[PDB]
C-alpha cells in the first residue's frame, strides 16, 4: 500500500497467552447464545 | 560531529555503569548485582569530578580538553535519554543496561495482513 | 478508486465506532442502532428513538432497552416538568461498554488472585460463575443453584463465593449505578437549597458555601454504600458455617477492578530503577493495599464543577488528607508486608529513595505510596516509550528535551547532542502532526506574518495525552471491525460446524483462519494494557 514506514511494533507473533483469547471467544459465544440477542 | 560524540557518550555511560553498579553481575542473573549491593549500603554516590578524571585517563590527541561547558552539555545529554539527576548527581543505569543487552518483543514482523502495520494511513 | 486500505471510515466515526463495534459482536444489530443514536444525540426518550431510527417501532425499541439494561449499558433517568407529565429518559453507559470491552481480562485477574488452593478449583467453580455474572448481568444465588441437579457439593461454591466478595469485585446490584452522575449531584444541589428559609443575604448568596458543603457531606455516603458493606457481609447463623445472604442478587464492581489493574502499570514502573526480588516485595506490599485505595476519579468532580478555583485547589489538597488519614492503608510496617526483617526494611528504604514518586512521604518510619503525585510521572514515563518504540529514539530525546526546559528556542536543540538541520527540523514536522510540539510564533510586524517571525516550541500537556488516547481507541475500533468482516467468510463454515459436535483444503481454510482470529485478540489485550494509563488520572 501507500504506507511502508518505520516499525509500528508491539505487534509480534509469539502469543504465549492463547487460552486468554479462548476465554474471549468463549464469552463471545455465550453472549451470542444468550436468551436476549436482538439480532437483524 | 558525529562519531566522537557517540564515543564520549559510550565511555561516560560505561564509567557510570561501572561506578554505581558492580561489573561481573550485569550479563547474568545469578543473585543479581550481589543481591543488589546486599540490601544497599549508604554508598549511593556518583563521580563529582571523577568523570573528568576518567576523561583525562584517555583522550584524543587534539583540542578536546573541554571542561565545565561540554561537561554540563553532556550532563543535559544524559538527563533527557538516561540518568534522572537527583541531587548529589546520583546516576542509575537500570533501564539502559537492559536496553544495551519494555521487554520480550522478539520475532517481529510479518509479511502479512492487518496490524502488522496499523500506523499512518492514520488509524 | 480501489479503496482496500480502509479509507472509508477515516472521517465518519471516531469515539463512537468503538462503542458500536463492541455491541455489534455481542448484542446483534438492533442494539447497535440505538447505541449509535444515544451517543450521537444525547438524552432522548423512547418515542424520540422511534422517530429517529426509521426502521424500528415501540415494540422493537423497548425490547432492546431491557437487553441493554441487563448489561447496564443504558442509564435510567426519570424526570418531570414544572407542569407535570413525568416520563423516562435514557443515557448511554460507558462502564457497561467497558465491561463488554475487557470481558476476559476480568477473568484473567480474578483467577490469579487466590491463595495456595491452586489448579483444583479455578476451572469450573469460580470461572463458570464469574463469566455468568459478566454475561447475564445481575445474578442471585437461588436462581443459579437450580441449574445443577442433586447438589452434593453445594457448599463448595459458597466458600469461593464468600471469599470473592470479601476483598472486592462482587457487590450489591445497581440501585444507584443506573442513576447518572450529574443528576445525582443536581438533585442533591437543589433538595438542600430549597429547605433553607429566608434569611440575611451576607454578600447575597452565602449558601454556595453552606449547602454545597452539605452536598459534599451527603455525597460521601452515596458512593460508600456500593463498597465493603456489613449488610451483605459478616452474617453468622446459629450452629452453622459463616455465609453471606443469598437472597438478594449481586453484580460485579468496575471500581476495585481498575485500581487492581493500575498495579500492573505500577509493577511495570517497578521494573525500572530496581531489580526483581525488590520489585517482588513491592509487588506484594502493593497487592496488600488494593481494595482500600483511593479510586480513579470520583464522581464529585467528574461533573457539576464550574471551576471554582478555591474548590478546585482544595479538592487536590483534601485528597492528600484522605491519603494520609486511612483506616489502615498507611500502616505499611514490617509485620504487615512480610507475612501476607531488616533486609526488607533496607529494600523499602531503597524504594523510599528510588526518586520516582512512590513509597515516599515517611516521617515516623511507616511508609505510604503517593497515588496522587505519581500520575503525571506514570502518564509521561509510558508516553515517551511509544514515540521511542514506534517513531524513533532520536524523536524521544527531542520530545524529552522540549520538556527538559519550558519553551525551547530555535538554536538551543542543535546545541545539544546533535548537529543542526539534518534531522532536528525533520522530526519536528513528524511530531507537530501528533499534538506533541505546539508551535507558537511571534512576529515583529503588524499583520502577524511568518517571514518576519520567530518560532517558540512549548510542549503543551493534555493535548498529547488526549490525541494518543483517541488514537488508541480508534485502533481498537479498527481491530474489531476487521475481525467481524472475516467472519462473513465463515457463516457457511462455523454455523455448519454444529451437526458433528475431510477435504484438506479446509485445513488451509478452517484451521488457518482460527489463529488469524486468535492473534487479533492476542494484540487487543496489549492495546488494552497500553490504553488504560490515559484514563487513570
Amino acid at each position: 500500500e501507500f504506507p511502508s514506514i518505520p516499525l509500528p511494533i508491539n505487534g509480534p507473533i509469539t502469543n504465549k497467552e492463547r487460552s486468554l483469547a479462548v476465554k474471549y471467544i468463549n464469552f463471545g459465544k455465550t453472549v451470542k447464545d444468550g436468551p436476549f440477542y436482538t439480532g437483524s | 560531529d558525529i562519531e566522537f560524540i557517540n564515543s564520549l557518550l559510550t565511555i561516560v555511560w560505561r564509567f557510570i555503569s561501572e561506578n554505581t553498579f558492580p561489573n561481573g553481575f550485569k550479563n547474568f542473573e545469578n543473585g543479581p548485582k550481589k543481591n543488589v549491593f546486599y540490601a544497599p549500603n549508604v554508598k549511593n554516590y556518583s563521580t563529582t569530578q571523577e568523570i573528568l578524571e576518567f576523561i583525562t585517563a584517555a583522550q584524543v590527541a587534539n583540542v578536546e580538553l573541554t571542561p565545565s561547558n561540554i561537561r554540563s552539555l553532556c550532563e543535559v545529554l544524559v538527563y533527557d535519554d538516561k540518568l534522572e539527576k537527583v541531587t548529589h548527581d546520583c546516576y542509575r543505569v537500570t533501564l539502559e543496561s537492559i536496553l544495551q543487552m519494555f521487554n520480550y518483543f522478539k520475532m517481529f514482523p510479518a509479511s502479512k495482513h492487518d496490524k502488522e502495520v496499523v500506523y499512518f494511513d492514520e488509524w | 478508486v480501489m479503496t482496500i486500505s480502509s479509507l472509508e471510515q477515516r472521517t465518519l466515526n471516531p469515539d463512537l465506532f468503538l462503542y458500536k463495534e463492541l455491541v455489534k459482536a455481542h448484542l446483534g444489530e438492533r442494539a447497535a442502532s440505538v447505541i449509535g443514536m444515544l451517543v450521537a444525540l444525547g438524552r432522548l426518550s423512547v418515542r424520540e428513538l422511534v422517530e429517529k431510527i426509521d426502521g424500528m417501532d415501540v415494540d422493537s425499541v423497548k425490547t432492546t432497552l431491557v437487553s441493554l439494561t441487563q448489561l447496564r449499558c443504558v442509564k435510567y433517568l426519570q424526570e418531570t416538568a414544572i407542569s407535570g407529565k413525568k416520563t423516562t429518559y435514557y443515557y448511554y453507559n460507558e462502564e457497561g461498554i467497558h465491561i463488554l470491552l475487557y470481558s476476559g481480562l476480568i477473568i484473567d485477574e480474578i483467577i490469579t488472585q487466590m491463595r495456595v488452593n491452586d489448579e483444583e478449583e479455578h476451572k469450573q467453580l469460580v470461572a463458570e460463575i464469574v463469566q455468568n455474572v459478566i454475561s447475564l448481568g445481575s445474578l442471585t444465588v437461588e436462581d443459579y443453584l437450580s441449574s445443577v441437579t442433586s447438589d452434593s457439593m453445594k457448599y463448595t461454591i459458597s466458600s469461593l463465593f464468600v471469599q470473592l466478595c470479601e476483598m472486592g469485585y462482587l457487590i450489591q446490584i445497581s440501585k444507584l449505578h443506573y442513576t447518572p452522575i450529574e443528576d445525582l449531584w443536581q438533585f442533591l444541589y437543589e433538595k438542600h437549597y430549597k429547605n433553607i428559609p429566608r434569611n440575611s443575604p451576607l454578600s447575597d448568596l452565602k449558601k454556595r458555601s453552606q449547602a454545597k458543603m452539605n452536598a459534599k457531606t451527603d455525597f460521601a455516603k452515596i458512593i460508600n454504600k456500593p463498597n465493603e458493606l456489613s449488610q451483605i457481609l459478616t452474617v453468622d447463623p446459629k450452629t452453622s458455617l459463616r455465609i453471606v445472604k443469598p437472597t438478594v442478587s449481586l453484580t460485579i464492581n468496575l471500581d476495585r477492578f481498575m485500581k487492581g489493574r493500575r498495579s500492573k502499570q505500577l509493577i511495570n514502573l517497578a521494573k525500572t530503577r530496581v531489580g526483581s526480588v525488590t520489585a517482588q516485595v513491592y509487588k506484594i506490599a502493593l497487592r496488600l493495599t488494593e481494595q482500600k485505595s483511593p479510586k480513579i476519579r470520583d464522581p464529585l468532580t467528574q461533573t457539576g464543577l464550574l471551576q471554582d478555583l478555591e474548590e478546585a485547589k482544595s479538592f487536590q489538597d483534601e485528597a492528600e488528607l484522605v491519603e494520609e488519614k486511612t483506616p489502615g492503608l498507611t500502616f505499611n510496617a514490617i509485620d504487615l508486608a512480610r507475612h501476607l526483617a531488616s533486609l526488607i526494611n533496607s529494600h523499602l528504604k531503597i524504594l523510599a529513595s528510588s526518586n520516582f514518586p512512590f513509597l515516599n512521604e515517611t516521617k515516623p518510619g511507616v511508609y505510604y505510596v503517593p497515588y496522587s503525585k505519581l500520575m503525571p510521572v506514570l502518564k509521561s514515563s509510558v508516553y515517551e516509550y511509544v514515540i521511542a518504540s514506534t517513531l524513533g529514539p532520536s524523536a524521544m530525546r527531542l520530545s524529552r528535551c522540549i520538556r527538559d526546559n519550558k519553551l525551547v528556542s530555535e538554536k538551543i536543540i542543535n546545541s545539544t547532542a546533535l548537529m543542526k538541520e539534518k534531522d532536528i527540523r525533520s522530526t519536528l514536522a513528524s511530531l507537530i502532526r501528533y499534538n506533541s510540539v505546539e508551535i507558537q510564533e511571534v512576529p515583529r510586524t503588524a499583520d502577524r506574518s511568518a517571514s518576519r517571525a520567530v518560532f517558540l516550541f512549548r510542549c503543551k500537556e493534555t493535548h498529547s495525552y488526549n490525541f494518543m488516547r483517541q488514537n488508541l481507541e480508534w485502533n481498537m475500533a479498527n481491530l474489531l471491525f476487521k475481525k467481524e468482516k472475516l467472519k462473513q467468510e465463515n457463516s457457511t463454515l462455523l454455523k455448519k460446524a454444529n451437526r458433528d459436535d475431510l477435504l484438506p483444503s479446509e485445513l488451509n481454510q478452517l484451521k488457518m483462519v482460527n489463529e488469524r482470529e486468535l492473534n487479533v485478540f492476542a494484540r487487543l489485550s496489549r492495546l488494552l494494557s497500553l490504553w488504560e494509563v490515559f484514563q487513570m488520572a
